[PDB]
């Protein structure tokens, strides 16, 4: 799985 | 086509295209407001960010399913159709760069816009990185170097706990293990802007401790992915 | 613009952009596969109304955020982004209705491909319809004869569980309802719709039971809301 | 609520 960046 | 529309009513119809769920017609009216050449405010930088990394992000998508698709098959259609994604995709970063580049950092003084601003570049030349190959190191060097920058000033002039600081700190974190085959760096960067924050969040409102702690699990969770 | 891709590419390009989530980008390749001129088979065009479908389902769920603040509102860019947002929807509307008049309804001799057109006829006018003010009679109109014709042919030549003719008079249902102000007519077509497929069910395969069963539902779940 | 129409 892929790594999880910042949201909004 | 923006030139003829008020500043105000440019930031206003973002907002709108915010609730419609239309986020091209929101990142066109955010850069129309950009050139008008005035900086901008806390708001408005969130509204410029949220509408392209919402065009950014379907785009994204859309070129990891086709180049599944393509990695698979290995007739010229689904190459063809992943460069045309890819393509599109490059042109929204190079918009995006072009809008920090002339003229949002080098008019950005403070603390909050500047890192903002110079995060924003990381972010977008990482999604470059992400459909590069081969150029993918002058790229790579590029995200880098913004992101570098970015985390001196923040670490000079931020708390630990202010969600720009964070929300940097987790990219370059996902730049390190994505796209960098630094894996480790990812983790320590990951394990030391949580355990700071942690250590800082007693100074926070409840509000803000929302915001900080919100950020915080999703260090948390890519640690947990990573390890 | 598509005019130079053949045929069976800009269908394998539909299929592609439809895992990808690119509806845009299959509807135009779908509007270049029907100016080639040739019919469409089956799965054409469901690719065909699948691309449409979702395009302006994205404008229509837009224009109804738009129109609710507007209509709680009472400066102009509210009315204005509203407008900009509708004209693009009447638009696609467009568009559709002129693919299929020109000239994918005449050359479908079949009830199974004339039944489809006509009912798309009807779908894209009723969009309008949602749309228009007073204009808005002639537009209803218009949907209503394109309706009734695919329900007369469809009666005569498909049986009660033909997910086409329950799709048609699900439509058409929604239609009574919603635009022609005639709760009676819709609640009327949905009940005989349901009851005429439920008594056809004993001659489907597990398979087509399973087609017809889950838009039966839909027409159960609208009679629950109506009554 | 809005009434339901033919789903994909
Ligand atoms: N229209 C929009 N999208 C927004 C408008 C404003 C706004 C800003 C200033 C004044 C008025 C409005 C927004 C404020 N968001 C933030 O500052 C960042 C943030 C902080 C904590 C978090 C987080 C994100 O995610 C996880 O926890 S977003
Ligand atoms: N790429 C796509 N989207 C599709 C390709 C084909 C296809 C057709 C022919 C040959 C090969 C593929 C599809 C077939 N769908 C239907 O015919 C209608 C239907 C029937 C029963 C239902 C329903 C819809 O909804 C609730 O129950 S959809
Ligand atoms: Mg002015
Ligand atoms: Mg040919």
């Amino acid at each position: 799985v892929r790594s999880l960046s910042e949201r909004l | 086509a923006m030139g003829s529309m008020e500043r105000a009513s440019l930031i206003q119809k973002a907002k709108l295209a915010e609730q419609a769920e239309r986020y091209e017609d929101m990142a066109a009216f955010m850069k129309g407001a950009v050139e008008k050449g005035e900086e901008l405010s806390c708001e408005e930088r969130n509204l410029l960010s949220v509408a392209y990394k919402n065009v950014v992000g379907g785009q994204r998508a859309a070129w990891r399913v086709l180049s599944s698709i393509e990695q698979k098959s290995n007739g010229p259609e689904v190459r063809e159709y992943r460069e045309k994604v890819e393509t599109e995709l490059q042109g929204v970063c190079d918009t995006v760069l072009g809008l920090l580049d002339s003229h949002l950092i080098k008019e950005a003084g403070d603390a909050e816009s500047r890192v903002f601003y110079l995060k924003m570049k990381g972010d977008y030349y990482r999604y470059l990185a992400e459909v590069a190959t081969g150029d993918k190191k002058r790229i790579i060097d590029s995200a880098r170097s913004a992101y570098q920058e970015a985390m001196d000033i923040s670490k000079k002039e931020m708390p630990p706990t202010n969600p720009i600081r964070l929300g940097l700190a987790l990219n370059f974190s996902v730049f390190h293990y994505e796209i960098a085959n630094s894996p480790e760096e990812a983790i320590s960067l990951a394990k030391t802007t949580f355990d700071e924050a942690m250590a800082d969040l007693h100074t926070l409102s409840e509000d803000s401790y929302k915001d900080s702690t919100l950020i915080m699990q999703l260090l948390r969770d890519n640690l947990t992915l990573w390890t």
